[PDB]
């Protein structure tokens, strides 16, 4: 729930305007910042294990779609002009 | 340790009762196995411990016997169980067969 | 008769029973039929990869030499503290990972030996077992833990 | 003779002394050992350590214990007569923390051959210690020792020497994570002269490879995510200046926390390591 | 479980052949692999014992310095070598396994010697 | 493991001379270097055995006094020095190591002393 | 403890079979050492504890014998043979060699 909710979270910047680049910027980066902070905390208890789990590639997905919203908005600027 | 079978062969008809005597030099224990080897194949685990059935041995094969005289009795014998049989002993680093029947 | 004299003529002083040589020496294996009943698991760390249990271990054999004609009954429950001096299968933990008795109030041990010679084993253990868990789909896997009775001085001759 | 042999043998009769070694005032006592590992795991770099569980196996003559009763080549008996009879004094120099296992009897194994020879096996579960080098952590090949030592028998009385074949044996599904036990494993001598005198010594070297998968996931993969999106800041316009600086001071603390994290998992070493020239160089 | 030997041999007197014993089933450093000798004339015959991953073996008297069991974890194969054959060496060779004794109840098609 | 001593020596009667065992190989506080004379005419003879890192010596009582065993942990080398030379002091003085017992498997190449 | 050897010297043959004699004066252990030194350099061991062989010894040497008598054996001398022998018991402090003995 937690990663769900960050993901639907960076979604908000396809909505407000292209022209506040602060606002669009600093939450596709506070977003894609958290999530890296949320899949290193699904390690509290589970043992140092080489291969990969079923949640590994859960909260991996979701840290792939929330900075990809990013460098999304760094392309709209980009194309901007 | 010998494990002398006293009658080399053995024949008769269908549903009859046998005894086949296997004698040790040794009180090892009751610790005597029987084989069946049909002509041209693996021997096959009939009874352990001189009164125990391996799995799938349907019947018809009763071990008994203490000390030094053991006994491999059939009473349904079919026409299949017409082959060497091998009285084992295995309460002893050197393990030694009998004589075949 | 005076019970007293006789736990003494069963074992202990009189009657030459050494629980250093096992029931049926020179013959067949002492089988020994063993079941358990777990108290409770818990504490399933995926971390060290375990999980303690405490169960009442009951295991049954015949020991020839523990047969009564004096006493009627059936079985006879008898104390714990004559339970040192008697043969015992010497089983072990194969992922025992720590494990202890439990001394609390008295010895948790349980004695009865019946008529012919049978011998009920029943004793309180916590054990905190091995499992080697597989979570490539951890927070969907279904895990398999186990316990090995095993024997350890005793072959299987 | 069926419980008179265990009196005549050692104890009660035949006047065995248990505290007199094999062939006293003779050669020493030559003590053939080998080990069985049931489990090999909880290697923590924290405390320089790992758990073992194994079966320590040892034969020695001892020439009175030789019988002509039974026609039984070897013949087991009772670990309760296992405390009546001599035994090596033998322990482990890097112990640090080990003990026997009582559950539900003493988990020992006594077995006495024809001509007297004496096997001996007992359960340890022996927290040996092991000084890893974490150079290069991430990726290292560690060395964790096994020495087994005498301690209160000079070399004149009591000899060491492993298996001649065989001597360390691993269970079938020991598959310990992170780590993975390479099948060989060197037996070396280790011989011990401290200030009493010639003490023996055998050590088993155990060779471990980390399992790089892991560190491959928590650590390089997110700070390598987190050195790339600070690279996207050239894309976007530079007029907007408090959007720009917003990624970089986000991501200098970003790596900041990244670098601290791969810290708690190691102990507290002096020089530096594989990782820690990767996390600080992706900081820079 | 189940063994799986090699094929028909065929060896002149003084040479040495090596039998195996491929194990499908379960890892060959599991259990002990016995040897048995059969010979037309006479019944079985217990050739000695190998446990793969430890390397210990127990040889009957007569077979000392006559068969040499090994084992190769890389292939899950148990080893007999045989030295110095003779005339008296014609016979089927199995690999048998007792698991919960020191019975027989697994074996091998049987490996047919000829010297 | 090899042993290095120090070259010939002469010295004068009632002078006294140290000779050194450098120790190429291993830490010289690992095991116990000893100390052996043997004089031309007659056999080898031990001296005395000292541990360079705990400062215990075992002098032979006919040596007592004649032979003082130092070590110097900052180079890997023991030291013997021979005080109140005669004429009865003219050999070669080895330093041998024994490790697995009480004989002398390492050796040095030998320190000749003519007093 | 003393060690004796009573034979200063002894006569052989090349390839030749020879026991050299090491008679001590207590019943120490089978403790016994054996040395060689080829003339000019340090002796090196051949068999400690009067039975076993030292890494590189040849396989022609040979101990025996416990308690006070003890001997070395070769059996095929080839040109690296003709040396002194010497015979050391360590069990005891004092680790006394014996007389040596020139083959
Ligand atoms: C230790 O000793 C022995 C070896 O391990 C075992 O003792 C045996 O235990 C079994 C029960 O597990 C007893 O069962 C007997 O079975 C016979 C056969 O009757 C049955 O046969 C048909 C098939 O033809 C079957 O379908 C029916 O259900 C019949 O009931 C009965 O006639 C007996 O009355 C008895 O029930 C054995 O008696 C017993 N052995 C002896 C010598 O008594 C066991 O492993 C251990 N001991 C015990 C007591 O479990
Ligand atoms: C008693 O303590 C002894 C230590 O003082 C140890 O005995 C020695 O152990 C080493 C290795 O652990 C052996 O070295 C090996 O021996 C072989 C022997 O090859 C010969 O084998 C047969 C034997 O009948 C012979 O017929 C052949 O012709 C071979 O020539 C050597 O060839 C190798 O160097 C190998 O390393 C020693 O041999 C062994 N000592 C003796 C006297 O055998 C050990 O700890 C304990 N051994 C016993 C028997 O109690
Ligand atoms: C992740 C979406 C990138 C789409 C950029 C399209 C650029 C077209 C010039
Ligand atoms: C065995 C797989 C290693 C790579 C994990 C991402």
């Amino acid at each position: 729930i937690p990663s769900l909710l960050i993901v639907i979270l960076s979604w908000i910047s396809f909505w407000i305007n292209m022209d506040a680049a602060p606002a669009r910027v600093g939450l596709g980066i506070t977003t894609v910042l958290t999530m890296t902070t949320q899949s290193s905390g699904s390690r509290a208890s589970l043992p140092k294990v080489s291969y990969v789990k079923a949640i590994d590639i859960w909260m991996a997905v979701c840290l792939l779609f929330v900075f990809s919203a990013l460098l999304e908005y760094a392309a709209v600027n980009f194309v901007s002009r | 340790i010998v494990m002398t079978q006293s009658h080399k062969f053995m024949s008769t008809s269908v549903g009859d009762r046998v005894s086949i005597t296997c004698k040790a030099s040794q009180d090892v224990s009751t610790a005597v196995a029987w084989y069946q080897q049909k002509p041209g194949q693996s021997p096959k685990l009939l009874i352990y411990w001189a009164s125990t059935r391996h799995t799938g041995v349907p019947g018809r094969f009763t071990g008994s016997g203490s000390g030094t005289d053991y006994t491999l009795t059939i009473s349904s014998v079919q026409a299949e169980d017409l082959s060497l049989y091998y009285c084992q002993q295995h309460y002893s680093t050197p393990r030694t067969f009998g004589g075949g029947t | 008769m005076s019970p007293s004299d006789f736990l003494d003529k069963l074992m202990g002083r009189t009657s030459g029973y050494d629980a250093r040589i096992r029931p049926n020496f020179k013959g067949p294996p002492v089988n020994v039929s063993c079941n358990i009943f777990i108290n409770s698991f818990g504490s399933i760390a995926e971390t060290t990869m375990d999980y303690r249990v405490n169960i009442f271990l009951r295991q049954q054999w015949n020991d020839p030499r523990l047969a009564y004609n004096e006493y009627p009954d059936d079985s006879l429950d008898l104390d714990p503290s004559m339970l040192d001096s008697i043969w015992k299968p010497d089983l072990f933990f194969a992922n025992e990972k720590g494990a202890h008795f439990h001394e609390i109030t008295t010895d948790n041990k349980l004695l009865r030996i019946s008529r012919n010679g049978n011998v009920l084993y029943s004793i309180r253990i916590t054990l905190t077992l091995a499992c080697p868990m597989d979570l490539k789909n951890f927070p969907m896997d279904v895990q398999t833990c186990i316990m090995q009775l095993e024997s350890f001085g005793y072959t299987m001759n | 003779s069926p419980s008179d042999f265990l009196d005549k043998l050692m104890g009660r009769t035949s006047g065995y002394d248990a505290r007199i070694r094999p062939n006293f005032k003779g050669p020493p006592v030559n003590v053939s050992c080998n080990i069985f590992i049931n489990s090999f795991g909880s290697i923590a770099e924290t405390t320089m350590d790992y758990r073992v569980n194994i079966f320590l196996r040892q034969q020695w003559n001892d020439p009175r214990l030789a019988y002509n009763e039974y026609p039984d080549d070897s013949l087991d008996l009772d670990p309760s007569m296992l405390d009546s009879i001599w035994k090596p004094d033998l322990f482990f120099a890097n112990e640090k923390g080990a003990h026997f296992h009582e559950i539900t009897t003493d988990n020992k194994l006594l077995r006495i051959s024809r001509n007297g020879n004496v096997l001996y096996s007992i359960r340890i579960t022996l927290t040996l210690a092991c000084p890893m080098d974490l150079k290069n952590f991430p990726m290292d090949v560690q060395t964790c020792i096994m020495q087994l030592e005498s301690f209160g028998y000079t070399m004149n009385d009591l000899i060491f020497e492993w298996q001649e074949q065989g001597a360390v044996q691993v269970a079938d599904g020991l598959t310990l994570p992170q780590f993975i036990l390479k099948e060989e494993k060197d037996l070396r001598y280790c011989t011990k002269h401290y200030n009493t005198g010639k003490f023996t010594c055998i050590e088993a070297r155990f060779h471990l490879e980390r399992q790089m998968g892991y560190y491959l996931i928590q650590m390089y993969i997110p700070s390598l995510l987190i050195v790339i999106l600070s690279w996207i800041s050239f894309w976007i316009n530079m007029d907007a200046a408090p959007a720009r600086v917003g990624l970089g001071i986000t991501t200098v603390l970003t790596m900041t926390t990244q670098s601290s994290g791969s810290r708690a998992s190691l102990p507290k070493v002096s020089y530096v390591k594989a990782i820690d020239i990767w996390m600080a160089v992706c900081l820079l | 479980v189940q063994l799986q030997q090699s094929g028909a041999e065929l060896m002149k007197p003084g040479a040495a052949v090596k039998i195996s014993c491929k194990a499908t089933g379960h890892t060959i450093s599991r259990y002990w692999i016995d040897w048995l000798k059969q010979r037309p004339g006479h019944g079985l015959e217990w050739i000695g014992e190998i446990l793969p991953g430890s390397g210990s073996t127990n040889y009957n008297e007569k077979f000392k310095g006559k068969a040499t069991f090994t084992a190769e974890k890389s292939s899950n194969t148990a080893y007999m070598q045989l030295s110095s054959l003779t005339s008296e060496d014609s016979a089927v060779y199995y690999c048998a396994m007792g698991v919960r004794g020191n019975y027989f109840d697994y074996w091998g098609q049987g490996t047919t010697l000829t010297v």
